[PDB]
C-alpha cells in the first residue's frame, strides 16, 4: 500500500581496450577509429599540463566504457611500449614527456594496424638488444588500405630517434581534430 | 579591514570537483598525493641541510673563536687566517642568501599551499559505549491498570479537547507529542469514547471524531502487524495519507464506511 | 605635470537601495540579525559589570522578549542590554560601513572572556526587507531617553520623549508591511527562531495572548543550552542522550559518541553521534540532508552533508561549531570551499576511529552491524584512502562457525600448512550454498570456505582483492587448483585419457552453448555441474544485473561469460552413458540423456532456464510413462 | 518638542574592503565584467550613428582586443568605444553605486530598441580583486587624452597624457602582482572567455606571441565564432545552421533528431531552444553527477546552469538554451533570489516539450529511432508526474499476439477489440520468447483474444500506476480471479465438474502443509496439469523477484509482509484424472505424496518462481532416471 521509486546505478568496470583488438576481433569503421584517437590525446593533454607523467600506458590500461568514452589510467612482459631511452641505465631519470608522446604513437600504429608490433622477430633478448643498438623500427607498410594520410604523416613524427625532435601533445591534438574534421571517407 | 589574505593558498590532494571526463579520477588522487609528498621532502631536504649547515657553521665559528683567542697569545698564523677570514665571508655572504631564499621559502609554502597537516594540531578527544541495559517492560496487566487510570484521565482531558476538531497538521503535531506520552491504553479509551459517542446519536461529530479515530486505528492496525509500538510509527503514515493516492483516497472512504457500519452495528 | 589628486566620494541612495534589495536572498533573517544585537548587547553590560557592580542598579535580569500585535502590525522585540547614547546612535545606527562592536573589541585590554558577532556593517538596515517604518527607543546610564524614527528613505529624527520608562534596554518597533502580514502568526515565528537562533545563551520568551483571556509567557523557544562548550570531564552520559533527543526528535538514546577538538589556525570542536536504529527512508534521498550541521559563534551558517562528509556516511548525525571563518557578505555561505574538504579528513578519521574502538567489545558490535552493514560495503567500492582499515570490520559466516559471525583477520589463524589462498561462494539464501556441488570437495579436506549471501558482496568482492597478502579465489571459476597428492595427479591424468572420447561427443551434440567439456576435481556424489570463465560475469552477477530497472542493454552481449561442463568419472550413470556411448555412435536415448543432464546441471548452478515449458513436458512425458497412461 | 533632521553618511574604506573581498568568488569573474564594459560603450556609438553620420570619422569598426605581456606582468583590454571625458572620470569611476547606462536609458523616448548590461554600479573592482595597479587611458570626441591611475585606498589622480595618439576609445592596463600571474597564458584566458562570455555581438580578438621558422605576432579572433542563433525569426532558418550550432554547443559528430523554438511575449518574455540527441548518453542515470543541460541566459552572459527545478526528472536529454531579459539577481550574478518565476518557465517548457513529442510522432521512420532509446523515459512520467499521466500514455508502444515484428499501440488494440469483450489483456514476463507459449495464455488465445505482452521491469513500475484507458481496465492473465465472458451452459458444464474434484482439493491442501493457501479448479489451462497464481494484493512473481534482487534493499520489512499463492488444476488432463482415481481408494498410499511434490515443483519451476533448495529436485530427477535404465540399490 505504499509503493516504490526505481532506483540509480553507480557503476562498473567496462571491458579493457586491449581485449577489444587483441583476443576478439571487435573491428569498427574508420570514423570511430579517429574518435577514440582523439579521446586519448585530449586526456594525456590534461594530465601534462600539470606536470604530472604516467611512465606507461599499456593497451589494457585503457577503458572503452560503456557507449564509447576513453579513461586512461594506472592499475597495474610490456618492453613494447618503453622508449629508446627507458632501456638506459644512466642518471635513474630518462623520463619525460617525448617518452609519454612515443608511447601514444605506438598505441596509434596498433590501433589502425590491428596488430602486434615486431611480429617478425620473437625473442625478448635479442629484441632489447636490437633497440640498444642496430636500433630498427616498426615497418610502416602494414596499415589499412583506406587509412589517411595526414595521420600517417603524424606517426612518423611522434617516433623519430630523439627525445629532441618529438612534438607536444597540443600540437597532435590539433592535426587529430583538422584530419577528423575533414574526413568523410578519405 | 576585513583581509581574508591568508585563506587563499589551500590545497587538497583528493579534491573531486576537479577531473577530466577522460582520467578516470581514482589514480589521479594517488599522483597528486605522490607529488605532493616528493615535494614536501625535497624541500624538507634543503631546509634541513641550511639548519644543519647552520649549527655546524656556529660550531665552527665558536671554533674559530677559540683559535684566534688562542692566537692572541700565539704568533706565526697568518696565511691560515687570511685563508679562513676570506672562505667564512663568502660562505657567510652565500648563507645570508641562502636564508633570505628561505625567507621567501616560506612565502612560498604560503603560495604553494597549506595542506592537511599543516593547518591544525589536534588537541583532547574522548569516546563512550553507552552500555545500557536496553531491557525494560513492566507487567502487561498492572501496567495496563496504571497506564489506564492516571494517563487515560489526563490524555482523555486531552483527546476531547483535541477530537472536537478535525484539522491534520494539528492532528499530526497532536500525534507528535501523543507518541511522546501516550500508549495503547489511549487508544483503548479512545475506542469505547467513541463507542460511547455512537450512543449519544451525533452523526455530524460521529463522522469527524470517527475520521480521526479510524486513522489512528489504522496506526494502530500497523503496529500490530509490525509489531512496533504506535509510538515509534507515526510520520509514514501521515506523510503518505497527507498525500495520499486517488485509490488510497477511495480505499479509506470505503474502509471508514465499514468501519462506521460495524460501529453502529455494534 | 599638472597631476591632481581627489577622495573617492559615495552615494547613498542608490546605496542603500542596493545593500536592502539586493544582499540577502530571503526575508527571514531580520529577526536573526536583530536576535544578534540583542545578545551582543547583553554581552557587553555582561562584561563591564564584573569589575564594579554600581552598573546594574537599574535593572538586574538579562532576557528578551517577542510580542507580537495583530491589531496594530507590531513585532516589537524588547530587550535590556547596554543602551545607546545619542552621540553613539547617530554615529553608528545612522552611518554605513561602521560598526560599534569592532571599536569596543579593540580598546578592551589584550585578551577576555568575550566573543562577539558582526564586524561588517551593513546588519540592521535589513529590517527594511518586511517593514515601512521602524522606531527604536532607548536610554543609557548616564544619558535620558530618546526615540529614532526613519522610513527608508534619506533622512531619520531623533528626538527626546516622555512616556514609559525603560530600565536601561532598547525597544524596536516595527510596522509590518501589508502583504507580509504572516510574521505575527505564532507557528512561523517558532520555525523561525527554532531553525535559525536556538542556541544563545539569553532566554527568548514570547508574550502570546490564549484562552478572561490571560497573558501567556512561553519561554519554550530555547531550553537546550549548548553542551559541547563546556568540559569533557564533566559530562555523565545521561545528559548527552537529553542533547540527542532533543537535537533530532527521537524517542531512544544514541550508542557511541565522540567529543574531539582541534586546535591550529583552523579550530573547531565536534558532537558526532551514531543513532540505534537505522531510519527507514534513508536511502530516499531527495530532501535535503540536514544531519551535520556548521556553526560559527553559535549561530547557524549552513547545513550539509554532501561536502562535509562523504556518502557511505549518511547515517551519523553531530554538531561542528568553530570559532572565525571567512564568510560572505550574507552570512550563509564560505568564500574558499577548500576548508570543508579539509574538515572533512579529519571527521572520517575519528569515525573510523571510533567504529574500531567500539569493535572491541563483541557484545554491541552485532547491533550495530545488522543494522549498518551496508554501508560499509558501499564504502570498499569507492574509497581508494582508507580501505585497508574499513577491511577489517567484516564479519562473514562460515562452515568452520555454526551460527556465529566470524571475523577475516580470525580467518587466516587457523588455516593449513600448505594453503594459499581463501576461498569463497556467493549465492542467494544460506542454505541454497550449504549444500551444492562444488563445495562437496574441498570440504571434505578439513578447508574453509565463506558464505557471502547478498546482492552487495558481489560489489564488494569485486574491488577486494587480496586481503593480508592472500589471494581472494571462488570455487565456481574455470580450474581451480587446491594442495594434492601426487599419486591422485597420476590417477586423474589416467583417467583423462580414459575420458577422452565421450567427452568429444557431447561437444558435438551440444552446439554454441556450451564451450569446453573437461573432466572435474570438486565433485564426489553429484554427476554435473557449471562453470564459468575467468574473465567475464559470474552467475549471481548476471542475475544481479538483469533485473535491474533503469539501465542500457546494448553492453550485456560484451560482458557476459562462457561456460564448461564438468564431468564427474565416477558416478554409476556416467559409467552407462559410456558405455552406451561406446558401442553406439548416435542413438535416442543418449541424446535425451545429455540433454537432460545439462539442463538439470543449468537449473541447479543459479542460471536461469530460458524456455521452462520444454523441460516440463520432458518431465511429465516421463511421469506418464511410468505409471500407467499410454499416451 | 524638539526635532532634529539628519542625513544618511559612509565610510569609504571600510565599504572598499567590504568590497574587494567579502562578495566576489571565483576571481575569474572579472574578466567578464571588463567584456560587459566594453561591448556596452560599443552600442552607444552605434546609437548615435543611427541619427547622423560623422560620428564616426575616427574609427569605422568596432572590436575588442586582449593583449598579455609576459615580461612586464601586465593585461590590456583595448577597446574603440565611446569614450569618456574628464567631467566624467570623476562623477562615474570614483563614485561608489553610480552608473552612466542608466542615466543613458533614462533619457530615451520610450522608444526602447536597445538592451546594456548593469545598473548597479560596482564592477571595476571586481578587476581590482587580481591586480595591485589599475591604469586607464581615455580619449572621446570632443576632449583630449586622460589618464586614470590608482593603487586602492582614498586616492586617484587624472593627469593628462601626450605619449600616444587613440583615435577614439579606452585602455585599461592592469598590473598583476606576483601571487596571481595564470593569467597571462593561453589556456587561462581561453577557457575562462569561451565559458563566460562567448556570445557577446563583437569580435573578440586576441594578441599572444609564438615563435615560427620568431616573434611574429598571431591573430586568434577564433574566442568567438558561433553567433546566437536564437534571436531569429523560427521561419528564416535551415536545418544545417541548426546542425552546425548543435555541434559547437556540446561536442559530438552527429547532428540533431528534432529541434523545438518559440517565445514568450507575456508579462514574462523568454524564448527557448530546445534539442534532442540521436542517441542517448551513457552516464544519463547516476547518482549526483553534475548536471548540464539547459544554461541560463540573462542579456546574452552566463548565470547558472545547474538549477533544482528548471525540468523535471524524467526528462534529462533534452538540452539547449534559455534567455531572458530581466530577473531577480544577486550582487555576484551568479545566483537567483527567491525562485518564484522558475515554476512558470519549467510549466511552459513541459507543455511544448509533450507538444513536440506527439509532433513527432506522425512519420514511422524517425519515431522508431526516438523510442529505441528513450523509452525508459516515458514510463517514469506515468510514475511521478500526475496531471500528464492522460496524454502521456498514448506515446507507449508494445507488441502484441497478432503482429510479428511491429510495436503497435494502445488505442489501435481498442479499435480492434470484438463486441462482448470489456477489458484489456497483458502479461508481465522475462522474456519474449518464455512469454509466448507459456499456460496462462492458452484460453484467451483459442477463443482468439488479443494480449499485449510486457517484457521489462519499468513496465512493472508503471503499470503498477496506470489502471484506466478510455474508461477501460486492465486486467492481468497471472491474477487470482480472472473471468472470461461465456455462455453458461459451458459455465453449468464447469459446476457440474466441481463436485466429484472436491475430496482431492481437501488432500492437497493437507499434505503441501500450510505452503499453498488454496488449491481451487478454474478455466485457464488448456493442456497443463497445472499452474500458480498469486492474490489480488500483493507482488506477482516477476517483481518479487525483481525486489529481491536490488541491492541497499534494507530487506527487514519486506520479506515479512507479502508472497502470497494459490494453486489451480484442470479436469482434463490424464495425469489429474488418473490422480483423483487412485486417491479415491487408498487415503494414506506413498506413491500419491511423491507425485503431488513433483507436480507442485515444477508448476512452481514454470511459472517464474525460484526454487527454495534446488538439491532435492534435482536428486529427485537423478534417482528417476537411474531407476528407468536398471541401475537398482
Ligand atoms: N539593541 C541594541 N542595543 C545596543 N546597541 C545596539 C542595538 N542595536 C544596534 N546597536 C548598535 O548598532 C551598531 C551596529 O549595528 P549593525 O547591526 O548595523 O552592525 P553589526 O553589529 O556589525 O551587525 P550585525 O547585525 O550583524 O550584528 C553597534 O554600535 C551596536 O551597539
Ligand atoms: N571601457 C569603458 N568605456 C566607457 N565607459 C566605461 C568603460 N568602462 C566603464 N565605463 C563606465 O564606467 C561607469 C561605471 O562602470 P562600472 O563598472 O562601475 O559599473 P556598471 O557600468 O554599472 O556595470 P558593469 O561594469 O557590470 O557593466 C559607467 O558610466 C560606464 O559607462
Amino acid at each position: 500500500t505504499k509503493p516504490q521509486l526505481a532506483i540509480v546505478t553507480q557503476w562498473c568496470e567496462g571491458s579493457s581496450l586491449y581485449h577489444h583488438l587483441h583476443i576478439i576481433e571487435t573491428k569498427f569503421e574508420m570514423i570511430k577509429l579517429i574518435d577514440i584517437a582523439r579521446q586519448t590525446a585530449q586526456g594525456m593533454d590534461y594530465l601534462h599540463a600539470k606536470s604530472i607523467i604516467h611512465r606507461d600506458l599499456k593497451s589494457n590500461n585503457i577503458f572503452l566504457h560503456e557507449d564509447l568514452t576513453v579513461k586512461i589510467g594506472d592499475f597495474g612482459g610490456s618492453i613494447l611500449w618503453m622508449a629508446p631511452e627507458v632501456i638506459r641505465m644512466q642518471d635513474k631519470n630518462p623520463y619525460s614527456f617525448q617518452s609519454d608522446v612515443y608511447a601514444f604513437g605506438i598505441v596509434l600504429y596498433e590501433l589502425m594496424t590491428g596488430q602486434l608490433p615486431y611480429s617478425n622477430i620473437n625473442n625478448r633478448d635479442q629484441i632489447i638488444f636490437m633497440v640498444g643498438r642496430g636500433y630498427l623500427s616498426p615497418d610502416l607498410s602494414k596499415v589499412r588500405s583506406n587509412c589517411p594520410k595526414a595521420m600517417k604523416r603524424l606517426m612518423a613524427e611522434c617516433l623519430k630517434k630523439k627525445r629532441d625532435e618529438r612534438p607536444l601533445f597540443p600540437q597532435i591534438l590539433a592535426s587529430i581534430e583538422l584530419l577528423a574534421r575533414s574526413l568523410p571517407k578519405i | 579591514m576585513v583581509d581574508y589574505s591568508v585563506w587563499d593558498h589551500i590545497e587538497v590532494s583528493d579534491d573531486e570537483d576537479e577531473t577530466h571526463p577522460n582520467i578516470d579520477t581514482a589514480s589521479l588522487f594517488r599522483w597528486r598525493h605522490q607529488a605532493r609528498v616528493e615535494r614536501m621532502e625535497q624541500f624538507q631536504k634543503e631546509k634541513e641541510e641550511l639548519d644543519r649547515g647552520c649549527r655546524e657553521c656556529k660550531r665552527k665559528v665558536a671554533e674559530c673563536q677559540r683559535k684566534l683567542k688562542e692566537l692572541e697569545v700565539a704568533e706565526g698564523g697568518k696565511a691560515e687566517l687570511e685563508r679562513l677570514q676570506a672562505e667564512a665571508q663568502q660562505l657567510r655572504k652565500e648563507e645570508r642568501s641562502w636564508e633570505q631564499k628561505l625567507e621567501e621559502m616560506r612565502k612560498k609554502e604560503k603560495s604553494m599551499p597549506w595542506n592537511v597537516d599543516t593547518l591544525s594540531k589536534d588537541g583532547f578527544s574522548k569516546s563512550m559505549v553507552n552500555t545500557k541495559p536496553e531491557k525494560t517492560e513492566e507487567d502487561s496487566e498492572e501496567v495496563r491498570e496504571q497506564k489506564h487510570k492516571t494517563f487515560v484521565e489526563k490524555y482523555e482531558k486531552q483527546i476531547k479537547h483535541f477530537g472536537m476538531l478535525r484539522r491534520w497538521d494539528d492532528s499530526q503535531k497532536y500525534l507528535s507529542d501523543n507518541v511522546h506520552l501516550v500508549c495503547e491504553e489511549t487508544a483503548n479509551y479512545l475506542v469505547i469514547w467513541c463507542i460511547d459517542l455512537e450512543v449519544e446519536e451525533k452523526c455530524a461529530l460521529m463522522e469527524q471524531v470517527a475520521h480521526q479515530t479510524i486513522v489512528m486505528q489504522f496506526i494502530l492496525e500497523l503496529a500490530k502487524s509490525l509489531k512496533v509500538d504506535p509510538r515509534a510509527c507515526f510520520r509514514q503514515f501521515f506523510t503518505k495519507i497527507k498525500t495520499a493516492d486517488r485509490q488510497y483516497m477511495e480505499g479509506f472512504n470505503d474502509e471508514l464506511e465499514a468501519f462506521k457500519e460495524r460501529v453502529r452495528g455494534r | 605635470e599638472e597631476v591632481e589628486t581627489f577622495a573617492f566620494q559615495a552615494e547613498i541612495a542608490q546605496l542603500m537601495s542596493l545593500i536592502i534589495n539586493t544582499f540577502y536572498s530571503n526575508k527571514e533573517i531580520f529577526l536573526r540579525e536583530l536576535i544578534s544585537n540583542a545578545s551582543d548587547a547583553l554581552d557587553k553590560i555582561r562584561y563591564e559589570s564584573l569589575t564594579d557592580p554600581s552598573k546594574l542598579d537599574s535593572g538586574k535580569e538579562l532576557k528578551i522578549d517577542i510580542i507580537p500585535n495583530p491589531q496594530e502590525r507590531t513585532l516589537t522585540l524588547v530587550d535590556t542590554g547596554i543602551g545607546m547614547t545619542k552621540a553613539d546612535l547617530i554615529n553608528n545606527l545612522g552611518t554605513i560601513a561602521k560598526s560599534g562592536t569592532k571599536a569596543f573589541m579593540e580598546a578592551l585590554q589584550a585578551g577576555a572572556d568575550i566573543s562577539m558577532i558582526g564586524q561588517f556593517g551593513v546588519g540592521f538596515y535589513s529590517a527594511y526587507l518586511v517593514a515601512e517604518k521602524v522606531v527604536v527607543i532607548t536610554k543609557h546610564n548616564d544619558d535620558e531617553q530618546y526615540a529614532w524614527e526613519s522610513s527608508a528613505g534619506g533622512s531619520f529624527t531623533v528626538r527626546a520623549d516622555h512616556g514609559e520608562p525603560i530600565g536601561r534596554g532598547t525597544k524596536v518597533i516595527l510596522h509590518l508591511k501589508e502583504d507580509q502580514t504572516e510574521y505575527l502568526e505564532e507557528r512561523r515565528v517558532k520555525e523561525v527562531v527554532k531553525k535559525h537562533s536556538q542556541f544563545i545563551g539569553y532566554p527568548i520568551t514570547l508574550y502570546l495572548e490564549k484562552e478572561k483571556e490571560k497573558y501567556i509567557d512561553q519561554e519554550e523557544l530555547n531550553k537546550t543550552k549548548p553542551i559541547w562548550t563546556r568540559n569533557p570531564d564533566d559530562i555523565t552520559q545521561e545528559e548527552y542522550g537529553e542533547f540527542y533527543k532533543s537535537l533530532t526528535n527521537d524517542w531512544e538514546d544514541h550508542l557511541a559518541v565522540k567529543h574531539f577538538s582541534v586546535e591550529g589556525q583552523l579550530e573547531f570542536r565536534a558532537l558526532l553521534f551514531i543513532p540505534r536504529r537505522a531510519p527507514f527512508d534513508l536511502f530516499e534521498n531527495k530532501k535535503k540532508k540536514n544531519n551535520i550541521k556548521l556553526y560559527v559563534r553559535r549561530v547557524f551558517i549552513m547545513d550539509s552533508c554532501d561536502e562535509l562528509i562523504p556518502e557511505y556516511l549518511n547515517f551519523i548525525r553531530g554538531v561542528v561549531d568553530s570559532e572565525d571563518l571567512p564568510l560572505n557578505i550574507s552570512r550563509e555561505m564560505l568564500q574558499q570551499s577548500k576548508i570543508l574538504k579539509v574538515i572533512r579528513k579529519n571527521i572520517v578519521k575519528k569515525c573510523l576511529e571510533l567504529f574500531s574502538e567500539l569493535a572491541e567489545d563483541k557484545e554491541n558490535y552485532k547491533k550495530f552491524y545488522e543494522a549498518f552493514s551496508k554501508n560499509l560495503k558501499l564504502g570498499i567500492h569507492e574509497d581508494s584512502t582508507n580501505r585497508r582499515r574499513l577491511s577489517e570490520l567484516l564479519r562473514y559466516h562460515t562452515s568452520q562457525s555454526g551460527d556465529e559471525m566470524t571475523s577475516l583477520s580470525e580467518y587466516v589463524s587457523r588455516m593449513k600448512e600448505t594453503q594459499k589462498s581463501i576461498y569463497y561462494i556467493t549465492g542467494e539464501s544460506k542454505e541454497q550454498v550449504a549444500n551444492s556441488a562444488f563445495v562437496e570437495r574441498v570440504r571434505k579436506r578439513g578447508f574453509e570456505v565463506v558464505y557471502m549471501t547478498e546482492p552487495i558482496d558481489e560489489y564488494c568482492v569485486q574491488q577486494l582483492k587480496e586481503f593480508d597478502g592472500k589471494s581472494l579465489v571462488s570455487v565456481t571459476k574455470e580450474g581451480l587448483e587446491l594442495p594434492e597428492d601426487e599419486e591422485e595427479k597420476k590417477k586423474m591424468e589416467e583417467s583423462k585419457a580414459k575420458f577422452e572420447n565421450l567427452c568429444k561427443l557431447m561437444k558435438e551434440i551440444l552446439d554454441k552453448k556450451v564451450e569446453k567439456v573437461t573432466i572435474s576435481n570438486r565433485l564426489v556424489s553429484s554427476p554435473c555441474c557449471i562453470v564459468t570463465s575467468t574473465y567475464g560475469w559470474t552467475a549471481n552477477m548476471e542475475r544481479i544485473m538483469k533485473a535491474q530497472a533503469l539501465r542500457d542493454n546494448s553492453t550485456m552481449g560484451y560482458m557476459m561469460a562462457k561456460k564448461h561442463l564438468e564431468i564427474n568419472p565416477d558416478h554409476p550413470i556416467v559409467e552407462t552413458l559410456r558405455q552406451k556411448a561406446e558401442a553406439d555412435k548416435n542413438d535416442k536415448a543418449v541424446k535425451d540423456l545429455v540433454v537432460l543432464l545439462f539442463e538439470t546441471a543449468l537449473l541447479s548452478s543459479g542460471f536461469s532456464l530460458e524456455d521452462p515449458q520444454t523441460h516440463s513436458n520432458r518431465i511429465y512425458r516421463m511421469i506418464k510413462l511410468g505409471l500407467g497412461i499410454d499416451e
